[PDB]
């Protein structure tokens, strides 16, 4: 989560204790179940978790897509969020075939649900 | 000119700009009603190889009666109701005797020289000569230039309907019109100056020679292949030996000696499309034979190699093919010296991007398995894997001429390799994104486990096999059987091993029955009726029991394509399984069946009386017998 | 073919191959073409082998065979199994007038 | 017409776009025989009908050492790849001079012995 | 004229694109249109021929329809004749447009 | 040192590429038409008027030996946009040009009659296609690669010698 | 004999790098008009290698390539470019054309 | 006219703005059978004179959608009265939809 | 902001605003001030669409006095500074 | 020398053809919208795993 | 200025429209009945589209047909409660699962 630009701005310039209230889902949930809202969410984190600069980079291709000042996310249409959710589907995978240098198609499809999910 | 108001819609002389347009661009358009005018027409079908039909040359008060009544009856024939041409075909069979066969004839062949004619006239019109050669039976000269003009394009045309349709007559017209009128008509063809004449005439002298025999007509060809006079001659009095054994089979053989007269000596011709020529009219030569022949092929055997270890080129292309078709009917002292000969051309081929050179690179390879001397870790070491990589290319899958090839070569040297090796190469292509593709890669794998069995396989390839199917299942589009023989041939051989990977399998099969294109809940029931026999060899009669239900909750099915499938699964669930503990029962089965005989279309009729009769064998008891005889009415 | 009369069949020596039928005219008789009690296996000729001929139905030359082809009893108790090799050759009017039609 | 054959099937299924299309297999290529040339077309007018689809950065003429005449295939890379794509696809059995060319993607070797022609040839292809 | 059947085809057609149980007439009506798609040619010769020759026609059947206050008048015209008055409507149309039959005045008019 | 290689490239035209564009039968014709090429006629039909109002141009022909019989031919120009002069002897020749002459001293391809609009106005013009032995009007020699405008009663020789010429050609502005 | 390979591997390199295409391999690619246009200021006031474009309006293409400068100007093709575009726009319209037509 | 005069290329990023503006909709301008369209004269009158030859309805007598291209969008209002129902959440506590089993509502769809 | 979204310019908002303004003098000032907010502030994100939607709600606002005119004394015509 | 074919008028980008233009107009009698509600049922497919992109991405 | 509104004729023409809906056959399926009084309604705002703000009697007529056609659905099942019908039932898009009904009447209606 510190790797997100609102968070890290907030955490580290306030200078007391202090609760500050986000919503992680900017509005997603008009158009979203609250089930696929989360597992979104945790593709966004888990792309950020390993990769970071490389996915900040798909997060942040295009500049004619601008984050609010309310939001977290950019803010996308829905489409956009399909390919995204792929990209970021992506980097996990490379990734992995990165660390653990296994080439990738010799895995079974199974496999890669778990290494997409932990 | 002033406007009075303004302009709202669109300036107005910027439409007649537009209404312009759709005159000159229309008119190359091509519109719907102008399209379907031409498609009807047979011409659309062709390339521009066979338009050249057109190009061949083709050449009181009481009789002017039958002068109409035959081109009535030819009209009724050709444009007629089918109840009348059906009596103008009686009465020409009758008649043909009593009209000139001048009067048919003449009048007849003209019809099918047209650039007009549709497919279903043509054919009424074709099948009016069969009937009429059929009878005469004395026919003079001038005829059989016509008669062949029209019937022997046939052999050419694109369809083997057709194609079969053009012989039949050639073949009555032979005993018709006798060996010594025909052979006169060749001779002037065959010397003639035109490709797509002499190509048509190949093919028709060859009909020809089935039908009398060889031997009447071999003095022909011996004229023509030795013939100094022509070139062409010699060209095409070659080819009469392919279709002549293309036709024969087998049966060329004891022929075999007489015709090999023309092969050889007109093999040395300087001009290179001779030489091509029979290096492939004894690849033929080579096949069609098969074990026997050899003892006449030592004598060519020679010529080939100091033709192959220098022209290169297409010449290197044919030379192979001869050669590589001699192997298998070599002794095993030969075969084996020359293979190793020959596979070291291959090893410097398999970068030759020509097509004509890869359809003789995958012969050889094909028939160079069964040699004893190369050994199988000498191919997997080398042969193999730049097999896989050159061959199994997208662009190989998507036109079928070549796929048969590849995949038929595939399988064969799957008997030299392992079942494991091939199977591993296999997996890039069953996951891949193309479609034609990944059907191909099916066909070698559903092939190639007939043969081998899978007990080679290590546990990973095991598991690692069925997600590539599961996959390559579940992106397929257009509704085919091969997946489906597939997945059901990899199932039989490795049944009892299939138990771990049958859980998964079955979840999926109940998550697409959910989903609403109806292609995908076809093969979502089609592949349980496959996996059934799997199922209870693993002894899992609760596995079976939620499929059955799940199959009885949507039987009520609209679409019926689907209705049909999830009743033949349910047939392989009750049959394979007990009916004391089928699960939905029986007599709750029984009666919702009988409203379901009411529907019509055939999949579900033909898969339902199957179902029906099955519980007429297995269990008569449970539905009373006044509800049998709502079946019976 | 019984019933269809412009078929012609082979009528040479029967080779030690056996003839195939597709699973649409499986369970036929060759010869009566009726679908019961068959007794002995057919038996074709090697000119009806060769290549991709071989494999096609001996009754409709057309689909691939699978099954073996039976004479039934009646037509080995009056001799019609041996007369010869019991392939149709040609495809014939009724198969063909249809194709055509349909396009 | 062996390629041309293919893409037909493959437009028929709806393939569109390199991923799922047999030209995917190059990626890396960019010259492309050329073949089933006439005799009298020279390496300038093999530049005129080939600038349609894309910009070529190099060509070659394959021609006999002795008489220096066209032995009728040539080796064309155009800058942008892509052009690749569409001139084998979109221009593969045209007629010009009453032969119909075949277009085909290539993995292109210089030969030595034509190290020269490399010049002659680039020097114009550099005037641009 | 294929174009100007084209036209006239498609508009015989939406009729039935909607509709769901089909009585007889329809069925015929639908097997004539397929026929002129699968013949067009032969069917302008018939059309041509019958803007010669016909000059006694079928019956033409009524019904009313209801709008609660007016009840208006429905001729239901028989499909081979149909096809003759489309293709023959169409054109009249596209060629008093095209030499400027009708003035600008005369208007529920193909521009607004 | 003698040569760089004996074979080299070439980067020139050959007449395959032009020739398949420009048809007479036999051979390539230079003269693509100019876009602002219109038939008279049609020109006409712009501004609509029957042939009463209409200005008609016919070429006549006047062997130069003696013009007293009156014309040799009378070709219309008002059918076309373009047209071409050339050599058709009568005594074996192909018929190439629109326009032919009996001249032994003309080449294929000679000179070409070009109709034009420009900024409204029909305008027809002449020029040399380069033949071997050049062309005149008004017996003035002519350059050639330019389009030279026509005016009522020109005459047009075949040659840049009065000694070759045989024959005249007389472009008409035709009114009344 | 690891000289000899080392000198085997670069000259494949070399050939691997003569034969990739050029913008692929420098690469990485592949409103404002409105304003400056809707302004009353403006009033007042060709290859991606430089290499040599094309004049006159050229047909469309799947890409959008420019011909040469070397272009003589005639449509020569197959006809496929044209037969895409007509696929192209059909995948393109039934999924408009599916849900729109739907009824119940 | 720019475009005409410069032999530039119209760019469709340019047009797109006004893609669905316009009474005949600019977009009209470029659909696939307009080449078959400008031979469809008198449609309008066609289309109100088939109160007489047919008896359904097509309440939209006063637009060909193909010539003029469709006039309105209501997609807009379909998300507005979702969001003043209170959402789809509170939409679907009046459902079966947890029944089902279904863990998202995103994808559903009805028999049509 | 509604009234961007909408496509094109209509009389609704306009007498929304007309009938609001007249009401109290609160809403003189609610006006008058986001007049300012939209043409220093808020111009530089607007597609040169939506400033047609604009200029005609600000045109029927001030041709009817409801604005008045001296609010549009804070528009400045430079080279220098202008977007 | 070679004749130009020709081009008509302006021309277009190709983009405003494939666009599917007016397709909206093929609509059934009674269907108010012209879009699902959801892509996810027009999007036909979500996440389609790409064996040869990785792999390439990979190594 | 041009004022505008709709014509006395094309008022009743409307609600004889709606008249019809209701005993045309096929009215009792609740999506049929819905879906007809979303064309007939969106065949009238589209064609007079302004002139519909300045008249009362058109604007009564949509609050009667509206009324009449959910009285349709109510009376299809057994009720007329308002604590059964929610106007999430009547106004939710088909892809949700409701009628989808368009609702022009809720308003206000100037008196
Ligand atoms: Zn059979
Ligand atoms: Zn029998
Ligand atoms: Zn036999």
């Amino acid at each position: 989560a510190m790797s997100i630009d609102k968070l890290s701005d907030v955490v580290m310039k306030a200078t007391e204790p202090q609760m500050v209230l986000f919503n992680i889902y900017d509005d997603w949930l008009d158009r979203i179940s609250s089930y696929t809202a989360f597992s979104r969410l945790t593709l966004l984190l888990r792309a950020l978790k390993t990769n970071e600069e490389s996915a900040k980079m798909i997060l942040l291709s295009d500049p004619t897509i601008t984050i609010k000042s309310y939001h977290l996310w950019p803010s996308f249409t829905d489409e956009q969020w399909i390919t995204i959710e792929s990209q970021m589907r992506d980097l996990i995978l490379t990734e992995y075939g990165r660390k653990y240098n296994v080439n990738i198609s010799a895995l079974t499809q199974t496999e890669i649900k778990d290494i997409i999910l932990g | 000119s002033h406007q009075l108001g303004g302009q709202y819609s669109i300036p107005q002389d910027l439409r007649e700009n537009l209404q312009k347009e759709a005159a000159r661009i229309g008119e190359n358009e091509k519109d719907v009603l102008q399209e379907k005018m031409e498609t009807r027409t047979v011409q659309n079908r062709e390339d521009s190889y066979h338009k050249r039909r057109f190009d061949m040359k083709f050449e009181l008060n009481k009789d002017e009666k039958k002068e109409r009544t035959l081109s009535m009856l030819l009209l009724k024939i050709k444009n007629g109701n089918t109840a009348s041409r059906r009596t103008s075909m009686r009465i020409l069979t009758d008649k043909a005797v009593t009209f000139g066969p001048e009067m048919i004839f003449n009048r007849l062949l003209p019809i099918l020289l047209d650039r007009s004619l549709e497919d279903q006239e043509r054919h009424l019109m074709i099948k009016t000569i069969d009937r009429v050669l059929y009878q005469l039976g004395d026919l003079t000269k001038p005829y059989v230039h016509k008669i062949l003009v029209v019937a022997a394009p046939l052999l050419i045309d694109e369809d083997p309907m057709v194609r079969s349709t053009g012989q039949e007559i050639i073949t009555n017209l032979s005993t018709v019109a006798g060996l010594k009128t025909i052979l006169t008509v060749m001779r002037p063809d065959i010397e003639n100056e035109d490709e797509y004449v002499r190509n048509v005439t190949s093919r028709a002298a060859a009909v020809v020679a089935k039908a009398l025999g060889v031997n009447q007509l071999l003095p022909f060809i011996n004229a023509a292949c030795h013939s100094r006079k022509s070139w062409k001659a010699r060209h095409t009095g070659i080819k009469i030996v392919q279709q002549i054994g293309i036709l024969l089979g087998i049966g060329v053989l004891n022929h075999l000696t007489g015709l090999m007269s023309c092969i050889k000596d007109c093999l040395m011709d300087d001009h290179v499309p001779v030489r091509i020529v029979t290096a492939h009219t004894l690849s033929t030569l080579a096949e069609n034979s098969y074990p026997y022949g050899i003892e006449v092929f030592n004598v060519v055997l020679e010529p080939l190699w100091k033709g192959i270890r220098s022209h290169r080129g297409k010449v290197l292309s044919s030379f192979l093919k001869a050669v590589g078709s001699m192997i298998p009917l070599m002794d095993p002292e030969y075969a084996g010296y020359y293979t190793t000969e020959a596979m070291r051309i291959i090893r410097r081929e398999f970068d030759s991007p020509d097509d004509e050179m890869k359809k003789t690179i995958l012969l050889v390879l094909q028939k160079c398995s069964a040699v004893e001397s190369i050994t199988p870790k000498f191919l997997r070491e080398e042969i193999a894997p730049e097999f896989f990589q050159k061959f199994w290319v997208r662009r190989v899958a998507l036109d079928r001429p070549l796929n048969k090839v590849v995949t038929y070569t595939t399988v064969t040297l799957a008997k030299k390799l392992g079942c494991s090796y091939t199977i591993d190469k296999l997996l890039t292509p069953l996951r891949d994104e193309a479609e034609p593709f990944r059907t191909m890669a099916v066909h070698a794998v559903t092939r190639t486990v007939n043969l081998l069995g899978t007990a080679d396989l290590d546990e990973r390839l095991e598991t690692r096999l069925i997600d590539a199917l599961l996959i390559a299942f579940q992106e397929q589009t257009n509704s085919d059987s091969i997946i489906f023989k597939g997945f059901g041939a990899v199932t039989v051989s490795l049944d009892i091993r299939m138990k771990p990977f049958l859980a998964p399998i079955v979840s999926t099969i109940l998550n697409h029955l959910k989903h609403k294109t109806p292609l995908v809940r076809q093969h979502a029931a089609d592949l349980c009726a496959i996996l059934i026999p799997v199922i209870k060899n693993c002894h899992e009669f609760e596995m079976l029991n939620k499929l059955n239900i799940i199959l009885y909750e949507s039987l009520g099915e609209v679409y019926p394509e689907v209705l049909g499938s999830i009743i033949n699964a349910m047939y392989c669930i009750t049959s394979v399984m007990d009916l004391d503990k089928l699960q939905p029962p029986i007599n709750q089965i029984l009666p919702t069946l009988t409203p379901i005989l009411r529907n019509k279309h055939r999949k579900v009729e033909v898969n339902t009386i199957k179902f029906v009769g099955l519980i007429g064998k297995l269990a008569p008891t449970y539905a009373p017998p006044k509800e049998w005889m709502r079946i019976c009415f | 073919s019984r019933h269809q009369f412009d078929l012609i069949m082979c009528l040479k020596q029967p080779g030690v191959q056996t003839g195939l039928l597709c699973e649409k005219c499986d369970g036929k008789c060759p010869i009566c073409d009726s679908y019961v009690r068959p007794k002995r296996k057919v038996r074709v000729c090697e000119n009806c082998s060769f290549g991709k001929q071989a494999k096609n139905c001996i009754i409709c030359n057309l689909n691939v065979g699978v099954n073996d082809a039976f004479y039934c009893w009646e037509c080995c108790r009056l001799g019609k199994d041996k007369d010869g090799c019991p392939r149709i050759l040609n495809l014939g009017s009724n198969r063909l007038d249809r194709h055509f039609e349909k396009k | 017409n062996k390629i041309q054959q293919i893409n037909d099937k493959e437009l028929q299924s709806g393939i569109l776009s390199p991923h799922q299309s047999w030209h995917n297999e190059y990626k890396d290529n960019a010259y492309i025989y050329i073949g089933n040339l006439n005799r009298e077309l020279t390496e300038g007018d093999i530049l005129t009908v080939f600038s349609e689809y894309g910009v070529p950065v190099d060509v070659i003429l394959s021609r006999d050492e002795n008489t220096g005449e066209s032995q009728g295939f040539a080796y064309l890379k155009y800058e942008d790849q892509r052009s690749t794509i569409l001139a084998v696809d979109n221009l593969n059995g045209f007629k010009i001079g009453g032969r119909a060319l075949k277009i085909d993607h290539t993995f292109y070797r210089p030969k030595r012995s034509l190290q020269k022609y490399y010049e002659a040839v680039k020097e114009e292809l550099d005037r641009d | 004229d294929t174009k100007i059947l084209v036209l006239a085809l498609e508009d015989l057609k939406d009729v039935y694109a909607s509709k769901v149980r089909l009585n007889a007439s329809e069925r015929e009506e639908l097997a004539l249109i397929e026929e002129a798609y699968d013949n067009p040619h032969d069917t302008l010769n018939r059309i041509k021929k019958y803007l010669l020759t016909q000059r006694v026609f079928k019956p033409v059947d009524i019904t009313m329809m209801e709008n609660y206050q007016n009840i208006s008048p429905v001729y239901s015209v028989d499909p081979l004749e149909k096809i003759t008055d489309a293709y023959l409507d169409q054109y009249l149309w596209y060629e008093a447009d095209q030499r400027k039959l009708f003035p600008n005045w005369i208007k529920p008019s193909d521009s607004e | 040192k003698s040569q760089y290689i004996d074979i080299m490239p070439d980067f020139s035209p050959s007449g395959l590429l032009e020739l398949e564009s420009n048809n007479k039968e036999g051979i390539a014709l230079k003269h693509v038409e100019p876009q602002d090429a219109i038939s008279p006629d049609n020109y006409m039909d712009m501004l609509g008027l029957e042939a009463r109002d209409r200005t008609m141009y016919e070429l006549v022909i006047y062997r130069k030996n003696d013009k007293d019989k009156g014309p040799w031919k009378r070709y219309d120009l008002n059918g076309r946009s373009c047209y071409l002069v050339g050599r058709e002897l009568g005594h074996t020749e192909i018929v190439v040009a629109d326009i032919g002459i009996p001249e032994e001293t003309s080449s294929k391809q000679h000179c070409v009659i070009q109709f034009r609009n420009v900024r409204g106005i029909l305008k027809c013009y002449v020029m040399d296609l380069d033949s071997s032995n050049g062309t005149c009007l008004n017996n003035v020699v002519i350059p050639g690669a330019r389009y030279i405008e026509l005016r009522s009663g020109d005459v047009l020789t075949l040659s840049e010698f009065e000694e070759d010429n045989d024959y005249e050609l007389i472009f008409m502005n035709v009114h009344h | 004999s690891k000289y000899e390979d080392e000198k085997a591997a670069e000259r494949e390199q070399y050939l691997k790098n003569l034969n990739m295409g050029d913008v692929q391999k420098l690469g990485i690619n592949v409103t404002a008009s409105s304003l400056t246009i809707e302004d009353p200021a403006i009033t007042f006031t060709t290859s991606l290698l430089g290499r040599k474009l094309y004049d006159k309006p050229a047909p469309e293409n799947r890409f959008a390539i420019m011909p040469g400068s070397r272009w003589d100007g005639v449509h020569r093709s197959n006809g496929f470019e044209e037969k895409w575009f007509a696929k192209q726009n059909e995948i393109n319209e039934k999924k408009v054309q599916s849900y729109t037509l739907q009824e119940d | 006219q720019e475009a005409i005069q410069q032999n530039r290329r119209l760019a469709f990023e340019e047009l797109e703005g006004s893609w669905d503006r316009g009474i005949p909709r600019i977009s009209t301008l470029f659909q696939r059978d307009r080449h078959t369209l400008a031979y469809d004269r008198g449609h309008r009158i066609r289309r109100e004179f088939k109160q007489y030859s047919l008896e359904r309805n097509s309440p939209f007598w006063w637009t060909n959608s193909h010539h003029d291209g469709k006039l309105w969008n209501l997609n807009a209002y379909r998300t507005d009265v979702i969001q003043a129902l209170g959402g789809i959440e509170t939409i679907l506590e009046h459902t079966l939809f947890k029944g089902t089993g279904f863990n998202s509502w995103e994808g559903l769809f009805w028999e049509k | 902001k509604s009234s961007l979204q909408e496509s094109t310019f209509s009389k609704f908002y306009s007498i929304l605003s007309e009938r609001m303004i007249t009401f109290h003098r609160s809403w003189q000032t609610a006006y008058n001030e986001t007049f300012e907010q939209n043409y220093t502030q808020d111009i530089e994100d607007y597609e040169t669409d939506q400033l047609r939607i604009l200029g005609k709600f600000w045109g029927h606002l001030i041709s009817y006095e409801f604005l008045p005119m001296d609010c549009l004394k804070i528009i400045k015509l430079t080279e220098e500074e202008s977007c | 020398a070679a004749k130009r074919s020709e081009q008509p008028d302006l021309q277009y980008d190709s983009r405003f053809f494939t666009r599917g233009a007016n397709a909206s107009a093929k609509r059934h009698e009674d269907q108010v919208y012209d879009n699902p509600l959801f892509v996810q049922q027009d999007i036909e497919s979500i996440y389609k795993t790409n064996y040869e992109k990785l792999d390439e991405a990979v190594n | 200025k041009a004022y505008l509104k709709v014509s006395e004729e094309e008022i009743k023409k409307f609600d004889s429209r709606i008249r019809g809906i209701l005993m045309a056959s096929g009215s009792t399926t609740f999506t049929k009945v819905a879906a007809k009084w979303n064309t007939s309604l969106i065949s009238l705002f589209t064609y007079f589209r302004e002139a519909i703000v300045a008249t009362e009697p058109l604007l009564d007529i949509l609050v009667k047909g509206e009324t009449r056609i959910q009285n349709r659905v109510k009376l299809g099942l057994n009720s007329k409660m308002p604590t059964r019908f929610p106007p999430a039932v009547f106004y939710t898009p088909k892809e949700l699962g409701g009628l989808g009904m368009i609702s022009a009447s809720h308003i206000l209606i100037p008196a």
